[PDB]
RNA sequence: AACUUCAUCUACG
């Protein structure tokens, strides 16, 4: 059920949009989660 | 004297003007009521308010 | 804001008071005299006019919206 | 086995105020001929209002209030009158109800008080008890007021707009012989006007066997109906509600039969 | 629709998607102006 | 057949 090695993160999970919602304004915007912004950074870097 | 019966009222009563202030809380603005309405989005849970 | 027509307890006309009790007041009747000479017998009508607040004539110093 | 032979004497009678003592009574018919004083005598107040224009400070259901709590002439066609809900006809009519007008405008300087005079009506009976006015609003130049109103029949226990009387006074054994209230230090107590005692005996001997008669009443009037006219309408409206629950008991009766 | 100045009290009618300024003063700010239809009002 | 969030402050028993 847990390995020591899984412990270490060597592939990051990234949660259903479901936990992550996307919020509306007027259907003028699209405010991304504060875990949407993260995930983005984390890309970002690792593309990097 | 009682108002129902018109009997006296056996224990004399303290009657006097007094300066009184309707407060701004009235029931209309706090009776509620929820029955299946709209839900968060995030916790899919009945709404705050 | 303006005399309440009716005494709340009673409900005796104390709205067409308010102008004479003024007049009276002015005359040199003590507040109490000038209730009197109104008619204001009970305490509940006396009420009415000694602790009436006239803001009416604060009111009509701003001017109409529509002239 | 049967109801007590009342007798009234009227001590004053002015167009203001009827005082009256009744003796030989109950105290729940006396406490009840009151009650209907207050609440159960028909009278004629305004009831439904239209503002077409109004700039005055006061807002409109304020002005509405006010207008309601005017009263009205009511001393003979409110018998005639019938209520809104007893006419056929849809809505109000001369039979139903008194249409009022107000069209006040403050073209001058000087501060205008609409007063109740200027209420104008259609049927001449029906006047806002002017024959100084109650004051419905004070108007600003260039501010104005014009309504239109009906007038219908009712009694106080729908709203106090329809009370015909301000203070019902109602006192029975003036001297505490029943020992109805029961004073703590009776010196202390002020005599009643009705008292019969002298200043040395601050309360009568107590009666065991009396019984609350002899009952004093002032009333006075709001200027709507007579003073002398509010006490024969109530007790004319009591005797016809128990002759409608004595007509709806005897047809319950046969049913039941 | 037709709105009174604010300050000068003057009607003046304004089509939509036009900047509000009385003409006359200039004042921004207009007021509607009361419904021709009429609401009933117990005296209660 | 139908309108986001955060945050703050201010009140309520
Ligand atoms: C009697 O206890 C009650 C309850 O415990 C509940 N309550 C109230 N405030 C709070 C709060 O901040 N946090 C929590 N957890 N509970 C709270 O309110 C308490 C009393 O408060 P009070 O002492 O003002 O009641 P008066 O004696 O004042 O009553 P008056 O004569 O005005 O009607
Ligand atoms: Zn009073
Ligand atoms: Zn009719
Ligand atoms: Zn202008």
């Amino acid at each position: 059920y847990a390995r020591p090695e899984w412990m270490i993160v060597t592939v990051l999970p990234v949660p259903p949009l479901s936990v992550r919602p996307a919020v509306v304004m007027q259907g003028s915007a699209r405010n991304q989660d504060d875990l949407t912004h993260k995930l983005a950074d984390i890309v970002k870097i690792n593309n990097q | 004297y009682n108002g129902f019966t018109g009997r006296k009222i056996t224990s004399q009563i303290f009657i006097g003007p007094t300066y009184y202030q309707r407060l701004k809380h009235m029931v209309d603005d706090k009776i509620h009521s929820r029955a299946r309405g709209p839900i968060q989005i995030l916790n899919r849970q009945p709404m705050e308010g | 804001m303006i005399i309440p027509v009716r005494c709340f307890t009673c409900g005796k006309i104390v709205g067409n008071k308010w102008e004479a009790y003024l007049g009276l007041l002015q005359a040199e009747y003590t507040e109490g005299d000038a209730l009197d000479a109104l008619g204001l017998k009970r305490y509940c009508c006396r009420r009415m006019l000694l602790a009436h607040v006239d803001l009416i004539e604060k009111l009509l110093n701003y001017a109409p919206l529509e002239k | 086995p049967y109801a007590n032979q009342p007798t009234v004497r009227i001590t004053e009678l002015t167009d203001e105020n009827v005082k009256f003592i009744i003796e030989n009574t109950d105290l729940a018919v006396a406490n009840s001929i009151r009650r209907v004083f207050i609440a159960e005598v028909p009278i004629i107040a305004i009831d439904w209002v239209q503002i077409d224009a109004n700039s005055s400070v006061l807002h409109d259901e304020f002005i509405a209030h006010r207008l309601g709590l005017i009263p009205l002439t009511s001393d003979d066609i409110v018998d005639k009158l019938q209520y809104s809900r007893d006419c056929t006809c849809e809505e109000f009519c001369p039979e139903c109800s008194v249409e009022f007008t107000l069209d006040v405008r403050c073209n001058e300087d000087q501060t205008r008080h609409v007063t109740s005079r200027d209420l104008i009506s259609n049927s001449p009976r029906v006047i806002p008890v002017t024959s100084d006015d109650i004051l419905i609003v004070k108007l600003r130049k260039g501010q104005e007021l014009r309504l239109r109103a009906y007038a219908k029949k009712g009694f106080g226990k729908e709203h106090a707009k329809w009370n015909p009387t301000a203070g019902v006074a109602f006192e029975y054994d003036p001297d505490n012989a029943l020992r109805h209230t029961v004073y703590p230090k009776p010196e202390e107590w002020p005599k009643s006007e009705y008292s019969e005692l002298d200043e040395d005996e601050s309360q009568a001997p107590y009666d065991p066997n009396g019984k609350p008669e002899r009952f004093y009443y002032n009333v006075e009037s709001c200027g709507s109906l007579r003073p002398e006219t509010i006490v024969l309408s109530a007790l004319s409206g009591l005797k016809k509600k128990l002759s409608d629950l004595q007509t709806q008991l005897s047809h319950e009766i046969q049913s039941d039969v | 629709m037709i709105y009174i100045c604010g300050e000068c009290h003057t009607e003046n009618e304004i089509k939509s998607r036009d900047p509000i300024r009385c003409r006359e003063c200039g004042y921004r700010i207009m007021y509607k102006k009361r419904t021709k239809r009429l609401v009933v009002f117990d005296a209660r």
